[PDB]
């Protein structure tokens, strides 16, 4: 467990580790926006 | 090209989404209710979690006769009280 | 009415996200309720 | 102190979200760059300050 | 549980929102 | 300019219509408990 | 000659997004019903009354474990028509009796016929030789030998493969334990044709891509090709030298090369089909008689062949009671074959 | 949009990052941002593990891979690897996560806002890949940085609390290292050991003195090498041996990393010193040996003479000889006789496992540990069902040793593939035929026929 | 030119009937040694105690085997991963009893085949070709490494490496299924998609090109005489082949670019086989196939079997029977 003062951020902490993966997907959203030129 | 409207045209048009923002969720909700009301179980004859066995029984209701298979299935179903 | 008003990259992004959500739900279901072994 | 802690931390999260969206938009936007740049400086300094505040207040609530 | 999903909704939208905002403002994509 | 209801439209919907219905059904299934 | 037949022929052969044809009349409903039947079964339909198994998403199975399972052994080789004497028009009972299995097998067979007819029809319209259809004869022989001839030789449809991922894996393991199918030279030729075909696919694609002519300025080389161009896009001469010096031999004739690419996997699949026809009758390559006479007389004689048979015996004894429920096997613990400790 | 389409850059979108080869500012951005992603993962994953961490359950029952890395360094743990304080883990997590914001900030700036090339802006930060001296200088800076890192491990071990030592007298505990091994015969001795059974190359390192001294050597070597490369330029023979281009240097690094990945796979699979079984679970060998120990103990309590008990094959049911005569455990675990672990060594004499010690000296803690390790063997399914392939659902377990080994084999393999790809391509491009054969100058056409 | 330069020129010469090269300098002796040892052993080697339990298994033709049953048998479980060259044995008779030939052969072979890959790179460079045929060959090579080296390392013994024989190969597969449930592993599944897919696309491409051959011959001669080695023009009409296949499915499901098509032909089986290899290489460290044993349970708690449970019964049969005299304790932990 995180120290009690931080407990309210538990749902946030659960989600953080996947964020790097979102960067790979973002590259595709970006490329789609410029027509994969 | 063979004459039909290009898909890219269609799925980027406003009218397409006016139509499908209704038709798609409607279909999805219909399928949900097919399961959630229990209708699927009755249509396909699939056992609910409490209907594989009677309370004390531990033997599979295996069909063993070709031409009275239907009645056998019915008897199996009755034996679930 | 006519093609182009909603950019293809937005349609693709939203469509793809939808796919991710539904498949995600299906993986959730592997751990809860029927089929979960519990 | 717990109030001050929780609010300072909320401020850090909120500001971080604001910077995460706003910094790349500002960097790649054609116009209003001077105001943008000033704002990015300000946001950065405040971000650093907030990290320090949460860091210190951590020990008076934990 | 709803909280987790909310978080990943905001976080998840952050990326496409940046592209959208830049596209609207004709930024340097 | 373009027709709406073609052989293509028909094939497309024979696949897409049940797919969405089936996906809603399987979604509901994820909340069934023994 | 412009009567209704010719008018219909006109409409059927229109150049549209999805080509129809006369063959389409057979192909489209049959392929659609087969696919729809599979999706319908794997989503909603049990195998409790035919196999004692759950087999659908509705019951809690996943994509790997769902199936449309074969009918009970007591059905024999019944066509199991919906209006037939077993189901008697009752759709629910029909599903509970395994009717979807024959629905899918039969509509699937007629759809495969429809597809090969489509290959012929299109080839004829476009003015090309019909080698694609001919090559499709191999998928046909496999489907017909495995899903039809094989169970027809056995006691019932129950022993056909069930349509599911895990169900198919079970089919493989059944064939190892009961048929010693890996020992069969027809399966071995099948394996060589499949792996050899995969080899040819890889090596040919790679060779073409690494003997390209520089026909553009880009470092990404795909754009430097034009479908209408007359020139070879890669050097056969350089490819030939490379392979001659690496492997000893090389293709020099492009026509022979591509024919061979048809020949290898198509022939492999045909050979496997022949082996399965024998397995329909339990006409296995199960044993080597000389091996068995020697091993029976000499308790120190051991080969990988005898080692595999002990594995087969384990498979049979441990899987049969649950895999063959109509037999009502009760094998007491003391008769189960087991090595030390395990 | 300088160089940002296929027509100007010569590269398609799916090879878009190759557009960065000669754009040093933007490339600097890509690199710094990527570092940000790494550090981000370390921090976020650490906080995630901590949030999901129950202190009285072993770490390895909880799907943890980073907390074990921290605890091995001596933070947060006491005797036997028990967690006494989770605050260090929290600190490592938070500080990495905060740092990742800084790195990401720099990365984004250089990538989309800063100067696209650095050369006109600064002679110091600008570079030409084909400038051999500049390359060796930057290589040097980075070598000095690595050396400092190794020395930071040394400092932790010697002056800031020590390291967790599974081998500490009296039971595993955090211990300060006061006498690191400096003797180069020992240190480089590991380097010359066979990688086969009973030897295991550097993977055989089995005490913290050797680990620390080894890191002293690596620190000094890296700093010295860095200075060398700042002060010198490549010799003639090197100049003639190598391809000098960005893609070539990349390919070299890809080969190096593949090699390191395979090595790390073996380290986490076999080594139980720098990967303590307290934190990572038992090794495969360890758990197998532990089963043998467990049933020896059970049967001997029942009255069996385990030394003289002949098994079905004629070999000892519990105990047998290795091919060089050592007394070892029997059954299939005969393969694992090179195994060494603190719970087993007290029963070891000069000739191997000692029957007298086995009969009289086995302690309850050894029985416990052998039972624990036997029932936490690194076997389990992809969906984390613990045990052999035929085991029923009930136990949620896949050993961290398996997760680490498998991930790093996959990564090392694809990195070898990347080495081949980029090395072959660098060769072709340096020579000028990476885009295909010149139709008017096809080399094979000027060669004599083979026959 | 000095002798070393001349030697180098001959080694790297593009005019040799078979290319030698620096990789070849290692490849030739290593492959010759593995080959010669393999042939002699396959014909004449005595039985080998594969499982280290003094239970020798006969693999050679002269000792009671045919082509299907014969094998060179893996080295002893007593050896494990220890290096066992000829000179570690007191005698050749000892060397043979313990399975020395297996190690000599697999090590020389893995080295030689790695060098075969390098040599493909090298010749491609000498000829001014693009370099990636060797990357295609990395897929079968990685697979060999998986079954001969990585699996043994993970399990702690060369006794668990794939035997050099037909039936021995089958043995390896069956035990692998018992121990790792490989059929339920997604990397093996990708492998199967890779080889089925490879065979499919092989047939498909063969058939499309053959179907669009441009008429150049009469009915009484092989159409193959319509192509001449090194002619500049393409021998089939890709436009017609594409018209056909495009109408078979739909236009945008067919390749019109020969380069993309051939890259696809390369990438599909190569990637799938890469995953096949990674499957074996990761199941080497016991991260196994999906386990859905008793996943489906009714309202009371009765186990409702699925096809997964039938697979489980099959696997149990294999498990309890394999190496029937080698286990003394209840769990097979490697
Ligand atoms: C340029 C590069 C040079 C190339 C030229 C070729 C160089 C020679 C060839 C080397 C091949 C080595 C094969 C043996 C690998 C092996 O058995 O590795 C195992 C060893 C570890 O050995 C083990 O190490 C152990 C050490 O642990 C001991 O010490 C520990 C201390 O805590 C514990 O106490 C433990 O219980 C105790 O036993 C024991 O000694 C074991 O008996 C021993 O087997 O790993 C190691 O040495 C280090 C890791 C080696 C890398 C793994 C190889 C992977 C290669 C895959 C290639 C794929 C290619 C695809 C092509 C396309
Ligand atoms: C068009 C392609 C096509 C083909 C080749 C098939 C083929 C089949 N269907 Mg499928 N089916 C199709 C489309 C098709 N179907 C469509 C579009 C639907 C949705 C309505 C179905 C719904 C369906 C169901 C629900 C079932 C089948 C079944 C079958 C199988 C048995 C059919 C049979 O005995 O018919 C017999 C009829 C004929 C062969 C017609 C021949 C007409 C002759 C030549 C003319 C003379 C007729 C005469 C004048 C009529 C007098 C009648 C009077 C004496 C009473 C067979 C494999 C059964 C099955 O799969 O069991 C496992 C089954 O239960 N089909
Ligand atoms: C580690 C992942 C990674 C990184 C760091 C990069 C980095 C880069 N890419 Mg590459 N790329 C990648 C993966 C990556 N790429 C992948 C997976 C693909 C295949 C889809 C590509 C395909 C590709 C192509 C085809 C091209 C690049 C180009 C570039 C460069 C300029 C991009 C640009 O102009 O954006 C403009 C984009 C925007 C203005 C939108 C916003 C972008 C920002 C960076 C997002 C920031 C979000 C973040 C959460 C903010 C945190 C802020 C906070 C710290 C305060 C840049 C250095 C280009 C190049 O080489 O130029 C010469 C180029 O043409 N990339
Ligand atoms: C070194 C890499 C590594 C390793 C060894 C682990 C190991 C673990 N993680 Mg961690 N993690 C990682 C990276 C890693 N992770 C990354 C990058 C993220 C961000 C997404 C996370 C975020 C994360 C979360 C949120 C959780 C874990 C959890 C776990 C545990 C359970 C894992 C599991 O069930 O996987 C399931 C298996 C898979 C998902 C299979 C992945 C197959 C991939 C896609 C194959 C890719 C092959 C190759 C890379 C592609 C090449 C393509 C080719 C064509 C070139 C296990 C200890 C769980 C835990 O127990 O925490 C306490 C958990 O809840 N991890
Ligand atoms: C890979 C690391 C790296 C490198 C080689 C560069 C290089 C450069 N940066 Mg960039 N930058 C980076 C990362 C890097 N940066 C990071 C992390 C940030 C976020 C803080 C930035 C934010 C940034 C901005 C806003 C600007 C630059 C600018 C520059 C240019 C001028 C630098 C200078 O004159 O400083 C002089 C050197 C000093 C003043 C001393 C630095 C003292 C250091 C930081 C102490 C710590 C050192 C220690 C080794 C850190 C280890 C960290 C480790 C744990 C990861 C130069 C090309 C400028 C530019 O391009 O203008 C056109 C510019 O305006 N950088
Ligand atoms: C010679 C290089 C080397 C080796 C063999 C090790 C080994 C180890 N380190 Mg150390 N370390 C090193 C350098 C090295 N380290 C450097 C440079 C740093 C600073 C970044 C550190 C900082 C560090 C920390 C903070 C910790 C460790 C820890 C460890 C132990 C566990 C980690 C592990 O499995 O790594 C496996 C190692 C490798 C896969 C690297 C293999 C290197 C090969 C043999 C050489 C490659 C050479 C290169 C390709 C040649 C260049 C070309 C040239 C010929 C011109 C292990 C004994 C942990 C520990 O001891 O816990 C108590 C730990 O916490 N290391
Ligand atoms: C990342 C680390 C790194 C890298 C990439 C380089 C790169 C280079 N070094 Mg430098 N160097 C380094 C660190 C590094 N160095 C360190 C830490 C030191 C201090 C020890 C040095 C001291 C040094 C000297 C004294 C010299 C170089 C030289 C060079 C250049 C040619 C080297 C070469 O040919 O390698 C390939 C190696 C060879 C050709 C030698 C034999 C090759 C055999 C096959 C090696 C077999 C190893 C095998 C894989 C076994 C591994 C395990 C084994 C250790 C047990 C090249 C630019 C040379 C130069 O030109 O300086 C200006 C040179 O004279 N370096
Ligand atoms: C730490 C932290 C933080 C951070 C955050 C971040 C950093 C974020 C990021 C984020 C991001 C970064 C996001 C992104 C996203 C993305 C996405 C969501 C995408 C998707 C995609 C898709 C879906 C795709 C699709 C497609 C296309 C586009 C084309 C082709 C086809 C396809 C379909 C594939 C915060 C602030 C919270 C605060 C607290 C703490
Ligand atoms: C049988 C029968 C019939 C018929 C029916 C039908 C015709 C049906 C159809 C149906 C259908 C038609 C259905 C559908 C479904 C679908 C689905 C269910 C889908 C799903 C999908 C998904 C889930 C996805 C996935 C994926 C992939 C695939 C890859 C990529 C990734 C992902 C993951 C996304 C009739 C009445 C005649 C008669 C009686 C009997
Ligand atoms: C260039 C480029 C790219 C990339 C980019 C990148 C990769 C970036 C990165 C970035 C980054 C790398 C970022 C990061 C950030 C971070 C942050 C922003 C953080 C924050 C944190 C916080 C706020 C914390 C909080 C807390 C505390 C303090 C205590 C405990 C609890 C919690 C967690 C709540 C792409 C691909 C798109 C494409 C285009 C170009
Ligand atoms: C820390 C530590 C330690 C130590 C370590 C060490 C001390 C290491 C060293 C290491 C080393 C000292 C390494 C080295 C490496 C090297 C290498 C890796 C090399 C490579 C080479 C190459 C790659 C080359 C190539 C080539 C050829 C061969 C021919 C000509 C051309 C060329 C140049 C390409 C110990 C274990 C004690 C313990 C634990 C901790
Ligand atoms: C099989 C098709 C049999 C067609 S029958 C044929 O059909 C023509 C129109 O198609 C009529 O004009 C003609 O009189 C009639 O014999
Ligand atoms: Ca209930
Ligand atoms: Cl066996
Ligand atoms: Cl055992
Ligand atoms: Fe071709
Ligand atoms: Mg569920």
């Amino acid at each position: 467990k995180l120290p009690e003062a931080y407990a309210i951020f538990d749902p946030l902490v659960d989600v953080l580790p996947v964020i790097p993966v979102l960067f790979l997907a973002l590259a595709f959203v970006w490329q789609a926006a410029v027509g994969f030129r | 090209t063979t004459g039909e409207r290009p898909f890219s045209d269609i799925i980027t048009s406003v009218r397409y989404w006016v139509i499908h923002s209704i038709t798609i969720p409607a279909l999805f909700i219909a399928g949900w209710l097919f399961v959630s009301t229990g209708l699927a179980y009755d249509v396909f004859g699939t056992p609910r979690p409490d209907s594989y066995y009677a309370q004390e029984q531990r033997s599979i209701p295996l069909v063993t006769d070709r031409f009275e298979a239907k009645q056998q299935v019915e008897t199996f179903l009755e034996q679930l009280k | 009415s006519e093609g182009g008003r909603i950019p293809l990259w937005i349609v693709a992004t939203v469509a793809g996200m939808g796919v991710i959500v539904i498949v995600g739900l299906f993986f959730y279901g592997a751990y809860a309720g029927l089929g979960s072994s519990l | 102190m717990t109030i001050l802690f929780q609010l300072a931390l909320a401020a850090l999260v909120i500001l971080s979200f604001v910077m995460v969206i706003g910094v790349p938009v500002a960097y790649a936007s054609p116009q209003d760059w001077d105001r943008s740049k000033q704002l990015i400086f300000l946001g950065s300094g405040l971000w650093i300050a907030l990290v320090l505040v949460v860091g210190v207040l951590n020990f008076f609530v934990v | 549980v709803i909280a987790q999903l909310t978080m990943i909704a905001m976080i998840g939208i952050a990326g496409p929102m940046i592209i959208f905002l830049l596209a609207v403002r004709r930024g340097n994509l | 300019s373009y027709p709406i209801f073609t052989v293509r439209w028909v094939a497309v919907h024979t696949l897409a219509v049940p797919t969405i219905f089936f996906l809603g059904a399987i979604a509901a299934m994820q909340f069934i408990q023994r | 000659e412009r009567g209704w037949f010719d008018i219909l022929d006109d409409w059927l052969k229109r150049d549209r997004f999805v080509f129809v044809g006369w063959s389409g009349i057979l192909l489209f409903p049959c392929a659609y019903l087969a696919l729809g039947g599979w999706l319908t079964g794997t989503t909603f339909v049990t195998s409790w009354y035919t196999h004692g198994l759950a087999s659908s998403y509705l019951e809690g199975c996943n994509f790997l474990t769902v199936a449309v399972s074969t009918p009970a052994n007591s059905m024999g080789h019944s066509l199991l028509l919906l209006w037939g004497p077993e189901a008697q028009g009752d759709f629910t009972r029909w599903c509970q009796l395994g009717g979807l299995w024959t629905f899918i097998a039969l509509h699937g067979a007629f759809g495969l016929i429809g597809f090969m007819l489509r290959q012929f029809e299109i080839a004829r319209l476009v003015g090309v030789r019909p080698y694609n259809a001919i090559a499709f004869s191999a998928p046909i022989a496999v489907f017909v030998s495995v899903f039809l001839i094989y169970p027809l030789g056995q006691s019932s449809w129950f022993f056909a493969p069930s349509f599911g991922v895990a169900a198919i894996f079970r089919f493989l393991l059944f064939f190892q334990g009961f048929h010693n199918w890996t020992l069969n030279p027809f399966h071995m030729m099948g394996v060589a044709g499949v792996l050899g075909g995969a080899l040819l696919c890889a090596i040919h694609g790679a060779t073409v891509e690494n003997t390209l002519f520089q026909d553009g300025e880009g470092a990404s080389t795909f754009r430097a090709f034009n479908p209408t161009q007359a020139e070879e896009t890669y050097s056969m001469v350089t490819a030939n030298r490379f392979w001659s010096q690496i492997f000893g031999i090389a293709f020099s004739n492009k026509r022979w090369l591509h024919f061979f690419m048809l020949f290898v996997p198509v022939t492999g699949l045909w050979m496997s089909a022949i082996g399965v026809v024998g397995l329909a009758l339990n006409l296995r390559s199960y044993d080597f008689i000389s091996q068995e006479i020697r091993a029976a007389e000499d308790p120190e004689f051991e080969t990988f062949y005898t080692k595999n048979l002990l594995l087969n015996e384990g498979i049979r004894a441990w899987m049969a009671p649950q895999d063959q429920p109509h037999e009502n096997f009760v094998f007491p613990e003391e008769v189960l074959p087991r090595g030390n400790a395990l | 949009a300088t160089n940002r389409d296929q027509e100007s850059s010569g590269f398609a979108w799916w090879a878009g990052n190759a557009r960065l080869i000669n754009l040093s500012g933007k490339l600097l951005g890509a690199h710094v941002a990527h570092a940000g992603l790494i550090v981000f993962w370390a921090g976020a994953m650490t906080l995630f593990e901590l949030a999901h961490f129950i202190p009285e359950k072993p770490m390895y029952e909880q799907g943890l891979i980073l907390i074990p890395h921290i605890a091995t360094l001596g933070w947060g743990v006491g005797p036997g690897g028990e967690v006494v304080d989770t605050f260090p883990f929290f600190v490592v997590g938070v500080v990495h996560l905060i740092s990742s914001a800084v790195l990401g900030f720099g990365g984004v700036y250089h990538a989309i806002r800063g100067p696209e090339t650095l050369e006109e802006y600064s002679s110091f930060f600008g570079y030409d890949w084909k400038d051999k001296n500049k390359m060796t200088t930057i290589l040097g800076f980075h070598l000095i940085v690595l050396g400092i890192g190794a020395l930071l491990l040394v400092a932790k071990a010697m002056f800031f609390g020590g390291l967790y030592d599974t081998w500490a007298p009296g039971g595993g505990d955090v211990r300060v290292i006061t006498n690191p091994t400096l003797d180069p015969r020992v240190i480089f001795g590991y380097l010359l050991k066979s990688p086969f059974g009973g030897e295991g190359w550097i993977v055989s390192v089995n005490n913290l003195e050797d680990v620390v001294g080894g890191h002293i050597w690596i620190g000094l070597i890296c700093i010295a090498g860095g200075i060398w490369h700042i002060l010198t330029t490549p010799f003639g023979w090197a100049r003639r041996a190598f391809i000098w281009s960005g893609e070539a240097y990349l390919s070299y690094s890809l080969g190096a990393l593949s090699m390191m990945g395979f090595i790390a796979t073996c380290f986490v699979w076999f080594n139980n010193t720098v990967y303590p079984s307290e934190f990572y679970g038992p090794t495969g060998p360890e758990a197998s040996q532990a089963q043998a120990m467990t049933f020896l103990i059970r049967d001997q309590k029942l009255g069996a003479n385990v030394g003289s008990a002949q098994g079905p094959t004629g070999l000892g049911k519990y105990l047998m000889r290795s091919p060089t005569g050592e007394i070892i455990f029997g059954g299939e675990t005969m393969r694992f006789w090179d195994f060494r672990g603190p719970w087993l060594e007290p029963l070891r004499g000069p000739n191997g496992l000692d029957l007298n010690k086995i009969k009289n000296d086995i302690q309850p803690w050894q029985e416990r540990r052998a039972a624990e390790y036997m029932t936490h063997a690194p076997l389990g399914s992809l969906n984390s069902v613990g045990g052999v392939a035929t085991e029923i659902n009930s136990v949620n377990f896949v050993s961290p040793r398996s997760w680490l080994a498998t991930s790093h084999f996959v990564l090392a393999f694809f990195f070898l593939v990347g080495h081949l790809w980029h090395a072959g391509r660098a060769r072709a491009a340096a020579a000028g035929f990476e885009k295909g054969i010149d139709r008017e100058s096809e080399p094979v056409l000027s060669m004599p026929s083979l026959d | 030119a000095n002798l070393w330069e001349r030697f180098c020129n001959w080694v790297t010469s593009t005019d040799n009937r078979l290319y030698v090269g620096w990789f070849g300098v290692i490849m030739i002796p290593t492959l010759l040694a593995a080959t010669i040892c393999f042939v002699i052993a396959f014909i004449a080697a005595p039985p080998v105690d594969i499982d280290g339990i003094r239970e020798p298994v006969s693999g050679s033709l002269l000792y009671g085997n045919n082509i299907i049953t014969g094998a060179v048998v893996p080295s002893s479980n007593a050896i494990g991963l220890h290096f066992y060259p000829i000179w570690e044995a007191a005698s050749l008779d000892e060397w043979l009893y313990n399975g020395g030939p297996y190690q000599l052969i697999i090590f020389h072979f893995l080295l030689g085949a790695s060098c075969y890959m390098g040599r493909q790179w090298e010749l491609s460079y000498r000829l001014g070709m693009r370099p990636w045929i060797c990357v295609a060959y990395s897929a079968p090579l990685a697979s060999a490494f998986a079954v001969f080296l990585i699996y043994p390392i993970g399990q702690g013994s060369f006794s668990d490496g794939m035997p050099l024989g037909i039936s021995g190969t089958f043995n390896f597969m069956i035990v692998f299924q018992a121990e790792h449930n490989i059929l339920m592993h997604p990397f093996h599944q990708l492998g199967v998609a890779g080889v089925f897919g490879g065979a499919l696309f092989c047939a498909m491409h063969g058939s499309l090109v053959t179907s669009s051959l441009i008429r150049e011959t009469t009915e009484t001669e092989s159409a193959n005489y319509g192509y001449k080695f090194g002619q500049e023009e393409e021998t089939y009409n890709i436009v017609a082949a594409h018209g056909y296949f495009g109408r078979l499915i739909f236009q945008y499901a067919s390749f019109n670019n020969s380069r993309s098509l051939h890259f696809f032909l390369a990438a599909w089986p190569v990637v799938g086989v890469w995953f096949a290899a990674l499957g074996i290489s990761t199941m080497a460290f016991n991260l196994n196939g999906f386990n859905f044993n008793h996943s489906v349970i009714d309202a009371k708690g009765n186990v409702i079997n699925t096809w997964a449970d039938i697979i489980n019964r099959a696997n149990l049969g294999m498990e309890v029977m394999h190496e029937r005299n080698a286990h003394n304790f209840p769990l097979d932990l490697a």
